[PDB]
């Protein structure tokens, strides 16, 4: 449920 | 129209891309990076348009906004009247493979053995087996389960890279690109074939394509399928003919991703480029074959028959499937 790694 | 800038991972892919670009009259051009994640960042910056990705990488790319465009379609196990481009994709079988001679080894005795993985973050090589292992062991310390591994992309000083061999000079040990001897499906199966590892996490097709003369490469040319077994989750071992009933999961096919704003153009250019260079393409094998690389699966898997249209303009979670997505998310909680 979380965001872009970069 | 615009040119499509493909992103090649490592220098072997870059050489193949450069041949494609020359053949395509620069309809396709090439950017190159050292790893798949770095190619994903080039495409997020708009400095490349697209690349074809394993599903674990599609997850990374999809969390950052890139979308699936076309999927690899290999020869179907059933007859179909449909053109390859409109045939629904079937997904590949993730398996755990060992040598028949290594008689004691089953799924339930993998702890402290030596493993061979395609790369960290890839579906059959990593997300499916390590997801299953973290869940069955109730521990996130998956970096301490195998005594030593080759898992390209991991810390090169760690046990997860200790079996990786790098390039001819021994440089680039553990880099997640084709310069590493044990990278990818074929490299992880060669890591098992040479008895560097006890188990390889690959897909069913890899075992068939690199045994019984299906590969003429030096390390493969003499391998016999009957010398391998699959590890089934119920702790049994089967011949490699039994993958349908002895796999770890069914994986979504590798697929091309792009920024959303370039998807339509990428899709149109690829459908034309495979008409030229695809399997039975106008200009394959005379000039160039987009889906060959002497077994090294460069840019696309060598078993790709075509890139196929996706049904339902799917988001990356629809393409991967809810279950696979959830399994990844569970596993990445460990990191
Ligand atoms: C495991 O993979 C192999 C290799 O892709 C599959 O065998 C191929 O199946 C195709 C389509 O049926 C045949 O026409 C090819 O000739 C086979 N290749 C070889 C080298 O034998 C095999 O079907 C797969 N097993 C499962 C259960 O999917
Ligand atoms: C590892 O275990 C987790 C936790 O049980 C699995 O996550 C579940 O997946 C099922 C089937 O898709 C879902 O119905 C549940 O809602 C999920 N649970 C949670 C807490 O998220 C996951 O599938 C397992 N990983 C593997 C590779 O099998
Ligand atoms: C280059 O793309 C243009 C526009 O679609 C097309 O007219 C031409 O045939 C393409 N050539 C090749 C070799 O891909
Ligand atoms: N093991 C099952 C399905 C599990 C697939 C799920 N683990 C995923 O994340 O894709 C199989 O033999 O087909
Ligand atoms: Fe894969
Ligand atoms: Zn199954
Ligand atoms: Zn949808």
């Amino acid at each position: 449920l979380e965001a872009c790694a970069f | 129209y615009t040119r499509v800038v493909w992103c090649a991972v490592g220098p072997e892919e870059q050489k193949k891309c450069q041949q494609w670009s020359q053949q395509s009259g620069q309809n396709v051009t090439c950017a190159t990076a050292s790893t798949t994640d770095d190619c994903i960042v080039l495409v997020l910056k708009g400095e490349a348009d697209a690349l074809n990705l394993d599903g674990g990488y599609i997850y990374t790319a999809g969390k950052c906004g890139l979308v699936p465009v076309l999927a690899e379609n290999r020869k179907s196990s059933k007859h179909s009247s449909l053109d390859c481009v409109l045939r629904p994709t079937e997904g590949y079988l993730a398996v755990a493979v060992v040598k028949k001679a290594n008689e004691g080894l089953t799924w339930n005795s993998l702890k402290d053995k030596k493993s061979c993985h395609t790369a960290v973050d890839r579906t059959a090589g990593w997300n499916i087996p390590m997801g299953l292992i973290v869940n069955q062991t109730g521990s996130c310390a998956f970096d301490e389960f195998f005594s030593q591994s080759c898992a390209p992309g991991a810390d090169p000083k760690s046990r997860l890279c200790a079996l990786c061999a790098g390039d001819d000079q021994g440089l680039d040990k553990c880099v997640p690109n084709s310069k590493e001897k044990y990278y990818g499906y074929t490299g992880a199966f060669r890591c098992l074939a040479e008895d560097v590892g006890d188990v390889a996490f690959v897909k069913n097709d890899t075992v068939w394509e690199n045994t019984n003369g299906e590969s003429t490469a030096d390390w493969a040319k003499n391998l016999k399928r009957e010398d391998f077994r699959l590890l089934c989750l119920d702790g049994t071992r089967k011949p490699v003919t039994e993958a349908q009933s002895c796999h770890l999961a069914v994986a979504p096919n590798h697929a091309v991703v792009s920024r959303s704003d370039r998807a339509a153009h990428v899709e149109q250019v690829l459908l034309h480029q495979q008409a030229l260079f695809g399997k039975n393409g106008k200009n394959c094998p005379d000039k160039f074959c987009l889906f060959k690389s002497e077994t090294k699966n460069l840019l696309f898997n060598d078993n790709t028959e075509c890139l196929a249209k996706l049904g339902g303009r799917p988001t990356y979670e629809e393409y991967l499937g809810t279950e696979y997505v959830t399994a990844i998310a569970n596993l990445k909680k460990c990191s």
